[PDB]
């Protein structure tokens, strides 16, 4: 019988010679689904382009953390509180700057910036010119003494989302930064994504900040619209839903979101490796199911079909996404929900 | 400085270039073909065949046709070699589905992978062995090593008269062997009985099976030791013992014409569950044999599969960063 969704695995990275130890959170990197990036320790950085898996570049380095660019063949790498980008391209450095704080955390957050986590504050950094690092807010005490799992903004970058998480039961706590108000609110949330959304009749997109998290009453999908309705808009209705998890789950909690724009459809991945898809406008659940035996510690979005990728502790590069052929008589006839599936036809189709 | 082979069809018309002739398959996928041509169109095209017998069987298993002239993204070696060429040097890539066999020949039949450079009007017309030119590339097996337990096996006798048993263990150091790599056998022997072990041999087995128009299936040893080690009655012997299977014999399956320095005994065929076992054309394993020469008594012996791969390919800056011609040959 058919499914919503198509789950791919593109991958096994031992398959390519990729030692299964390097393999995890801190020595893997994916920004996007065009490089996997792994540091190997007798140190080196092993840059895997997706076009080409089979010819990937290893060179030496001394950083303890490499990020590769989302688009281009441009890494940036850190040693301490030092901080270079190096363009592979050209083979040239960039540019470098010492941070006064360390850096905790860090990842690309568009085609050309890079967005730094200290213990004290969040900037954001150009690959371009001489500029320095920008701060853009000081951390919240909510956050205080988390591990840092992300960071997110919206298109416009004028909402900024960092996440941490802690063992009290994993906690999670976001800061959600607004760059026009200048305030930040706390949030409790696991994972969340943004997106924009045209509503029917609107003059303009809303920007959607999406957000689930498993706390006190249980697995909750949160969908809010930020900040002020445009001149010719209605606002977004808030929804709210429940996140289901099994029973022998009782221990999960999601750990990654992505939302297809093409689709408005959310792909929330759990710690125990199960997907679900929520519809974006209503939140409706459309489909859940454990895809991976293993974390998928590392996701991005996955530009051609637009979907979801990611990695798992064992190697494995999965995809998932939208059915487009499977989606509409799946939420009618398995779902039995016809008018969802009406709506999706005719709003994507 | 950077190796890429070249050869060019009988008029000296079309040269192909390529940066390798072996491509190694990576089970979810193969290195690409990636090539230049320097030149009606002008084709490229990749085929693979089985071929048994001169011929008196073959059958197609792909085919792939590009045309290069006139025209996913180039390699750095196309671009490279566009560049330092000109620009009547132009780009073929072809990408070699995972699921077909590798190249194997056993003498006689085969699995051979053929690019064909050829300038012609449309793709159905005569082409002509004068101004093309074609490249016998090889597909080969890379498989990573597994992690956990090791290969086991163990067997017990008892002989006529008795119940006392003659207990015989063996494990191989590995799961997966590339070429060139020696395999250690570990066996430990508990004769309770009143034989004597007068020796031990150990052997390296290849089994080959053809599959397509005149079935058959070879064995055949690529390496074999034997050991006056002797176990007494009630005694135990452990000891490891090191082989390696080497070509340096009808029957064989090679990855290679024999005739070549660099040909190998054949891989280990990967089979995929439920895969068309028919379409592979030749099945090629391997076992470690241990046989314990009895005195006055049957002898006893175990069987340890194993696979055999072909192996994958060989200042304040937080980085570091930093071309000959060849026949192919």
């Amino acid at each position: 019988q058919i499914l919503p969704i198509r789950f791919q695995e593109h991958l096994q990275l031992q398959n390519l010679g990729i030692n299964p130890a390097n393999i995890g959170f801190s020595t893997l990197t994916m920004e996007s689904d065009k490089f996997i990036c792994i540091r190997e320790k007798g140190a080196q950085v092993v840059i895997i382009d997706m076009n080409d898996p089979s010819n990937p570049i290893r060179r030496p380095i001394s950083a303890d953390s490499a990020i590769m660019n989302p688009a281009s063949k441009v890494i940036a790498l850190k040693a301490g509180k030092t901080l270079q980008i190096f363009n592979i391209e050209m083979k040239s450095k960039m540019k470098a700057h010492t941070m006064t704080d360390d850096v905790t955390f860090w990842k690309w957050i568009s085609l050309n910036t890079v967005a730094l986590v200290t213990d004290n504050a969040v900037y954001h950094w150009s690959m371009e010119g001489e500029s320095q690092p920008v701060k853009m807010f000081d951390r919240h005490s909510s956050l205080a003494g988390c591990q840092i799992i992300n960071y997110r903004t919206d298109a416009k970058q004028k909402w900024l989302l960092l996440t941490g998480i802690s063992a009290q039961r994993v906690v999670g706590a976001m800061q959600l930064y607004s760059v026009d108000r200048k305030v930040s609110q706390p949030i409790e949330g696991h994972a969340a994504s943004f997106a924009q959304f045209k509503m029917e009749g609107n003059a303009e997109e809303s920007t959607l900040f999406c957000f689930a998290v498993r706390g006190q009453a249980g697995g909750k999908l949160h969908i809010i619209e930020v900040g002020t309705p445009p001149t010719g808009n209605q606002p977004f209705p808030k929804k709210a839903v429940d996140v289901f998890f099994p029973p022998e789950a009782q221990n999960d909690f999601p750990v990654a979101m992505q939302i297809s724009e093409k689709h408005d459809v959310v792909f929330l991945i759990t710690k125990y490796g199960y997907i679900h898809l929520y519809d974006l406008e209503t939140g409706t659940c459309i489909y859940m199911n454990r895809i991976s035996g293993e974390t998928i510690f590392v996701t991005a979005p996955h530009e051609a079909t637009a979907g979801i990728i990611g990695v798992n502790r064992k190697g494995q590069v999965l995809s998932v996404c939208v059915e487009e052929e499977n989606i509409i008589p799946y939420i009618t006839n398995v779902l039995q929900n016809p008018d969802l599936a009406l709506r999706m036809a005719v709003r994507n189709n | 400085g950077t190796r890429v082979f070249k050869k060019a069809s009988p008029n000296g018309k079309l040269t192909v270039y390529l940066g390798k002739r072996d491509f190694v398959d990576h089970i979810d996928l193969v290195e690409p073909v990636d090539g230049v041509v320097l030149v009606r169109r002008v084709y490229v095209t990749l085929t693979c065949a089985f071929r048994y017998g001169g011929l008196t069987f073959r059958k197609d298993l792909f085919v792939a046709n590009v045309q290069s002239f006139p025209p996913k993204p180039l390699t750095r070696l196309q671009e490279r070699l566009i560049k330092k060429l000109g620009e009547h040097a132009y780009p073929f890539t072809f990408e070699i589905p995972p699921n077909l066999p590798c190249s194997v020949t056993l003498q006689a039949c085969g699995v051979d992978y053929e690019v064909k450079a050829f300038c012609a009007e449309n793709l159905e017309e005569k082409i002509h062995k004068r101004n093309s030119v074609r490249l016998v590339i090889r597909k080969v097996q890379y498989a990573p090593e597994r992690p956990g337990p090791q290969p086991t096996a163990e067997t017990t006798r008892q002989f006529l008269m008795s119940d006392k048993p003659l207990h015989l263990e063996a494990s191989l150091d590995k799961e997966i062997y590339y070429h060139g790599e020696p395999i250690s056998v570990n066996v430990h022997v508990t004769n309770n009985t009143n034989k004597t072990v007068k020796k031990i041999k150990i052997s390296v087995r290849q089994y080959a099976d053809i599959c397509l128009f005149n079935t058959a299936q070879y064995k055949c040893p690529v390496a074999m030791e034997e050991a006056d080690d002797t176990v007494a009655p009630s005694s135990t012997f452990c000891k490891v013992y090191t082989l390696t299977p080497f070509l340096a014999k009808r029957g064989l399956a090679l990855d290679g014409k024999l005739k070549h320095e660099d040909t190998n005994l054949a891989s280990s065929t990967l089979l995929r569950e439920g895969a068309n076992r028919e379409i592979l054309g030749i099945i090629v394993s391997y076992k470690v044999k241990v046989k314990l020469v009895v005195s006055r008594g049957g002898d006893v012996a175990v069987e340890l599969p194993f696979t055999l791969m072909h192996p994958k390919p060989k200042d304040t800056n937080l980085i570091e960063l930093d071309i000959v011609f060849e026949d192919f040959a």
